[PDB]
């Protein structure tokens, strides 16, 4: 099982198409491109039929057998894409996969795709079966250190001279959405046919484009000055963002602060962030928030969010935006009992 | 014979309002022969999604050549503008009644154009295509003929799968700044010699939410109702207004105690056809903010600017106890409102209550 | 559809009138859910639809009894509401009215039954009345409703209302000990949490509900003395939120009642809880919470789709602020 | 004889509570001003069609067109019986009409067999099938002299403005309780039938603003009970406790007895009371009391049974407070269906009046 | 033989009252020939939505040509004003027993107009159209024939999907002002040579809420029951609303705090069959006017002169604070009214409260 990176696929694919390709990871773009690279090479062969079957801990053995019948009675080159569960294969799945793994041959290309499997899930009969015939492509969102490196690599093949500071700017905006960083690089190439992506140039176009994530509102709303949050909030009605989708972005981060501020003397801030699995730089910012929002402020902010949540669902059109403005104001200034 | 919205349809990249970095990108690509197989345009309904796509299709097909500056005269340009060009095939997944649906139209994709360099498929709200045909578009993008271009556009980009987003160059169109639209309305009317009051254009700019297309149709309606002119009154006949609103000058008048003014304001407001409860919301939403500027001066907002001095004066010259007192009096008066014998009456009496239970200068009795 | 024991004393006098002539051609039975409302109507009609009755019950052989055991019969008419909708139609009624206007196929009595009269269309009510005014000789009717007030005064006047009262607790518990083995203390709680309905009580156990209810009292027992009410979030935040909130309410009530020295308590299941509760919470504090729990439970049931999580988190945190010294709790509106 | 039929008013003189609407028809008939079409509105139950008849009766009569129709002439007898040649009656709610509106409206322009007018009484006009509907408008803007239209409808809003503008429409209002109570009495007195005070109250309140039903209930009270309109019979049809429960509850509540308040609520519950009905009685009691505190003659008719108890509260409890209890209970009635269970709703309320009790339950550690 | 509701049924665009800007709008298009395939008229019931829709179709099909000034004599004009026209299909989406529901009548749409130029479709409240016949309207709106035009009406524009709103030229018909209907009613009565008392007209002007149709209908009843005169004593009685003296004494009774007198006025009032809700309303407004007059002694209305001496007395003798309490007590009492065990009782209790909580003297105890 040649373990390899998304970049390494096209070269391997040239030597020879293998039995199975497992695409394990979390990156939407990476998974898709690798998937497209396999198929583009297959359809070139004679792989007309293509199939996809999603495995759940809920799927019947009768569905597995029914599928087997479908694949086994078809006479020519075909492809099959197994979509692994969100959590990963459970005790039962390992068997259903194993049953499928015994449905292979040269004219039935298997492609499995899901996130990264745990060292445990990797001992599993099904996995070890393909371990000599197949290829594994690690599609994982490039970590904080290599996100810039990936942007530099992707940009260089687009024949782009992407400056380091600029590269970072692009990275701090769209952090993690590789599909965005690629589009952005391609758009940025139309803007400056020149090729020379300097910081000034890139900076101007990034700020000018003005796409703000509803998170930038919250990220700002974290005890950061209201001016910019009010700005972003009134600049978030210009990207066509529904109110409802905003309230559930604020709620998620707000209730999270509630639980954390509640756990002072329960466990030092450090380990708690790990425990909640969102601390991904947001830590210093999350704690900066925790440090100036009183146990009580946090509460009041929860009532408002609630009224709004109902006001938006009881008259079903009462101009919640107003309240969102009022809400963003409570997370920065000390309130009263009125 | 001419309606402003129709008459000002942009005929070139050169004259579309404010989406610079979208236009440059497209215009440079159009000059360097760099054109991708498919482009996705996103943005709230209103901005010129479809409209920019036209000028780009118009750019790719102008008989002069492939250009960022199509002449609006050749037949290709004229037809594309009227939206009756052989090759600018336009679908709208939004309706349920198309003659031959997308699947059928997409079938002939590999058929070379009958006229002009490219066969351009312009599909509005792609995220609305039925799965039956969506997949037809998916297959075409994997291997698209060099003579075809897809100019897709959507209101909800999120709803699309990566499969498609990875095969288009997205371009988001920011909605327009109110002071951006107003400047453009001011200009169109002038070139049209159509009378107008500065407040009027603002009441329109606000109305059209971020989009010119809309501002224009709103102004076209305004004209027909103001019969020739664009006056604040005809414009306030359809679009609810803010200058006539004593919402802050009523509170000032309130805490200043001169009922004379307080009622004069209310009658004035009445003559304009206000939604009485909204006015009590504006007052309750103002008193609350003045309550906030007294604990932290960083409480002054994105458009608090005109007001600024007026609010800042209250924040220091009015006791917080008294502010609470007035906030409560208007709060109660809001609840009592729908039960009053008449909505105006509620407001009038609610203020008369603030006026009767005022800290300084309350009513006299012999 | 199972004949319970408490249905007897009532069933006795109801046949005792159909034998001596005193029978009322229109009968409206009011009863709580699972009180055997179901079985009493059916059991009564089998007595009147017998060709050769043996005294108090049927024979089992005769055409009536047989076509009865076969369900399908020319004199039994089930007036269930229109399949799909939550109401009944003016049509169904008219077609059964005229259906009775012609001689009984088996030569005897004809009977009619309603699932719930409080669910019919206003026009359906009137359309039914005229027939009770012009009673086709020797016919019989059986209305049935949980709430007889939400029924048209002119209609409930034509029928004879009969109260199917919950049987004495000692009897209901013994009957229950058989259907499920649980502490009697629990058994009584279920009974009381059903207004005395033994049927509903029984059903309280048949899911994993009771276990789900035990989870609630454990969480509550932690929070009450600790103050951390926000710990209930896990116990309450669930699709069954409303049924659970109601549970939490009965406990609140009880503590309130104890402050006034009220002998009766719904949650006999855990007297230790209602005690501590009442100890740590003033009768006012309790009032306050009782309400928010109450109004919040309702927004969950009524409003199409609020955040179960947010709302409750808000209820919870809010409960804790009432508990803090100096806070001015709420007062009902309008 | 049943008092539902036997009391169909025969003149406007004996109709109840529609005062203006008859002052306009009595004057209309008297002076001679009769319009092309009259549109009567109001809920089902009110005299809509009844007052409709009385109009045609005052038109066709042999003694002339007077507001005072003779009750003996050959026209009147036939009108009231509901069998007149010229007074054609069409019910738009029925699916089985002989010759539907279209055919009965076909003969419109034809002469009246017996009488000055060929009156058309249409009940529930907004339910008419479309092709006949416009046929009226051919006639309405240009109707013959001999024809008159009497229209009735539960809902005017479903009638196009084409018709609502051509007619002189009258709205018949509901009747206050006492207004019905008072009429029932009068009928039972003149009819020599045994009656009690609380019965006539329960009977009136049960008939919601409709004298029509009021009497039909009064008739089933006469059949169900003894040939006596007794409290026992009346609350036997309707379902009132017929017990001093509402009062004793009030008495306990006001002493801050809780134990007994919660006790009573329980016994009450055991007899299957309608919880809202209980609260309503309490409110009514709380009200009379306050009236008694203002003018001591306010204790009424069958309330003589309580007199002592009622008055004792009047003199012992602060009016300021009496209002407080009333208020707290009223509120309770609104939130009643908000409550997880109707009884807990009632307990929520009464315990509430016990706490927010001057000199009542206090808090502790 | 004529009831004002028909004798004054607007024949011309000039005859309609106060909604200038919606009339002007339709004037332009009927002159310039700028006809939209769909016209949406929103606003409460009672406002001339259907009424103004007719005068449009009266100028669309008129033989005199497409006019903003139709001739009331041509066969097309007469038949339109009489509800009956070959092409003017009036569908009420609120009816349950139509011959053939909207889906059937819309099936014909593509067909030709037998007499008029356009095949007009007046539909009242389309947001209540069956989901089945609603889609039929959609399909016909996306691509409508040149001969067919729509005239949509609605009481709630929000229950209409954005897919429809965007396809019509929307028009909001506001409810007329009180003294705009009053002034109208006085004029009409003045031209018919019919007597009247000005405080009677205000009641009729309030009676109908911004619905001139209804105002007239209301004025015809008043005439029939006051035998030729629109007198306060004939009017006050239809509405079951007290004469400003009956109402004014109640207010005085309450303020002097004499209970017997109050219950007596309430009993004496019950005798003439009031509308209990109304007895509260008139008292509130009366209290409202007294509050205003304490601010500006010029506040009283013109027909108030009969009670002017009494209104003015209270005004100077009763503290505004107290007057605020009475108004609150009575309002709150109006909130209660539907929950009170009996309407007449709610009103008695609301008053006995004002008495028990009277500021200068109240009900006593040992
Ligand atoms: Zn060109
Ligand atoms: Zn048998
Ligand atoms: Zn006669
Ligand atoms: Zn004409």
């Amino acid at each position: 099982m040649i373990r390899l990176y998304p970049e390494q696929l096209r070269a391997q694919l040239n030597e020879g198409l293998r039995a199975a390709y497992l695409l394990l990871g979390n990156d939407p773009l990476l998974l898709q491109e690798s998937q497209d690279a396999v198929r583009q090479v297959a359809a070139a062969q004679g792989f007309e039929e293509h199939h996809t079957f999603s495995i759940d801990p809920n799927t019947d053995w009768n569905a597995i057998f029914s599928l087997c019948q479908a694949m086994s009675l078809f006479a020519s080159r075909q492809t099959l894409l197994l979509l692994l569960p969100e959590n990963g294969p459970n005790a039962a799945i390992n068997e259903q996969l194993l049953t499928l793994t015994g449905l292979l041959h040269d004219d039935l290309l298997l492609i499995v795709r899901g996130n990264k499997l745990s060292k445990a899930q990797e001992n599993a009969a099904w996995f070890t079966a393909l371990a000599n015939r197949s290829v594994q492509v690690t599609c994982q969102t490039p970590e904080q250190a290599q996100l810039p490196r990936w942007v530099a690599a992707r940009a260089k093949q687009l024949n782009l001279e992407l400056d380091d500071a600029a590269n970072q700017v692009l990275c701090y905006c769209y952090e993690g959405n590789l599909l965005a960083l690629a589009q952005a690089l391609e758009r940025l190439s139309l803007l400056w046919p020149d090729g020379k992506l300097t910081l000034p140039r890139v900076e101007q176009a990034v700020n000018d484009a003005a796409h703000f994530t509803p998170f930038h509102w919250v990220d700002a709303l974290l005890m950061g000055k209201s001016k910019r949050a009010l700005h972003i909030l009134q600049q978030l009605r210009l990207e066509g963002s529904e109110p409802v989708i905003l309230l559930r972005t604020l709620q998620r981060e707000l209730l999270l602060l509630v639980n954390l501020k509640r756990q002072s003397a329960h466990t030092p801030l450090r380990a708690l962030f790990d425990k909640h699995r969102v601390w991904q730089n947001r830590r210093g910012m999350m704690g900066e928030a925790l440090n100036r929002l009183s146990q009580t402020q946090l509460r009041q902010a929860v009532q408002l969010l609630t009224r709004t949540e109902l006001t938006l669902k009881q008259d079903y059109g009462q101009s919640v935006w107003a309240e969102l403005e009022g809400l963003s104001l409570l997370l920065c200034h000390k309130p009263l009992a009125d | 014979y001419q309606v402003l919205a129709r008459k000002w349809r942009p005929q070139t990249f050169a004259d579309v309002v404010g989406q610079e970095h979208v236009l440059t990108a497209l215009a440079n690509g159009l000059s360097l022969g760099r054109i991708h197989h498919a482009y996705l345009f996103s943005g709230t309904r209103g901005v010129g999604k479809t409209s920019i796509a036209r000028l780009l299709a118009k750019g790719l097909n102008c008989e002069t050549g492939i250009t960022a500056t199509p002449c609006g005269v050749c037949d290709n340009c004229r037809e594309i503008e009227q939206g009756r060009f052989v090759d600018l095939i336009e679908i709208d997944a939004a309706s349920r009644t198309k003659v031959e649906d997308t699947r059928d139209l997409l079938d002939n994709v590999q058929y070379a154009p009958a006229r002009g360099r490219f066969k351009v498929y312009l599909i509005d709200e792609v995220h609305m295509l039925s799965r039956h045909s969506f997949n037809a578009l998916l297959k075409t993008l994997e291997e698209p003929p060099e003579h075809v271009k897809f100019l897709l556009a959507t209101t909800d980009p999120q709803k699309l799968p990566v499969t498609i987003l990875s095969r288009c160059l997205q371009f988001h169109l920011k909605a327009l700044d109110v002071e951006q639209i107003r400047h453009q309305l001011e200009h169109i009317l002038n070139e049209e010699h159509i009378a107008h009051e500065p407040r009027a254009l603002q009441l329109l700019a606000r109305a059209a939410e971020g989009s010119l297309r809309d501002a224009l149709s709103l102004t076209d309606q305004a004209i027909a109702s103001g019969d020739g002119q664009v006056s604040t009154q005809a414009v306030s006949a359809m679009l609810g207004t803010l200058d006539d609103d004593q919402a802050l000058s009523l509170v000032e008048a309130m805490v200043e105690a001169n009922g004379e003014r307080v009622m004069a304001l209310i009658n004035e407001a009445a003559a304009r056809g206000i939604e009485w409860e909204a006015l009590l919301v504006e007052m309750l939403g103002l008193l609350h903010r003045i309550a906030m500027v007294q604990l932290s001066p960083a409480a002054l907002g994105n458009d608090m600017a005109a007001i600024e001095l007026r609010m800042r004066e209250l924040a220091r010259t009015i006791p917080p106890t008294d502010i609470q007192l007035y906030y409560q009096t208007l709060l109660i008066g809001r609840k009592e409102l729908p039960y009053a014998p008449d909505r105006r009456m509620g407001v009038e009496m609610t203020l008369l209550r603030a006026l009767a239970f005022h800290p300084r200068m309350p009513l006299p009795e012999p | 559809m199972r004949w319970y024991p408490w249905l007897r004393p009532d069933f006795e006098k109801l046949v005792a009138s159909y034998q001596a002539g005193r029978g009322h051609h229109a009968l409206l039975i009011q009863a709580l859910p699972g009180m055997g409302d179901d079985a009493l109507i059916y059991a009564l009609s089998r007595y009147l639809l017998c060709q050769q009755p043996q005294g108090h019950k049927s024979c089992g052989h005769c055409r009536g009894c047989q076509l009865m055991q076969a369900g399908t019969h020319p004199d039994y008419y089930t007036l269930a509401p229109e399949k799909g909708k939550n109401t009944l139609g003016v049509d169904a009624v008219r077609e059964v009215t005229e259906k009775l206007n012609e001689h009984a196929r088996l030569g005897g009595a004809k009977v009619v039954w309603v699932t719930d009269a409080a669910l019919l269309t206003d026009a359906a009510a009137n359309a039914l009345l005229k027939t009770l005014e012009e009673p086709p000789a020797e016919t019989w009717f059986f209305l049935a409703t949980r709430e007889p007030e939400r029924l048209l005064a002119t209609l409930r006047s034509r029928c004879r209302l009969h109260y199917l009262a919950p049987p004495p607790e000692q009897y209901a518990v013994t009957w229950l000990s058989r259907e499920v083995t649980m502490s009697q203390d629990a058994l009584l709680a279920a009974l009381r949490l059903s207004a005395g309905s033994p049927g509903a009580a029984l059903a309280l156990f048949q899911g994993d509900n009771w276990q789900a209810r035990e989870t609630l009292c454990q969480a509550l027992a932690y929070s009450v003395p600790s103050g951390d009410w926000y710990s209930l979030l896990a116990a309450l935040n669930h699709e069954q939120a409303p049924a659970r909130l109601h549970w939490l309410a009965t406990l609140l009530m009880d503590a309130l009642k104890r402050h006034h020295g009220a002998a009766q308590v719904t949650n006999v299941d855990v007297p230790g809880l209602v005690a501590e509760l009442a100890n740590h919470l003033s009768p006012s504090r309790l009032q306050a919470i009782l309400g928010d729990v109450c109004h919040i439970r309702e927004q969950l049931m009524s409003v199409t789709g609020i955040n179960r999580e947010l709302l409750i988190t808000d209820l919870l945190l809010r409960i804790e602020h009432y508990l803090q010294p100096g806070v001015v709790l709420p007062v009902p509106h309008l």
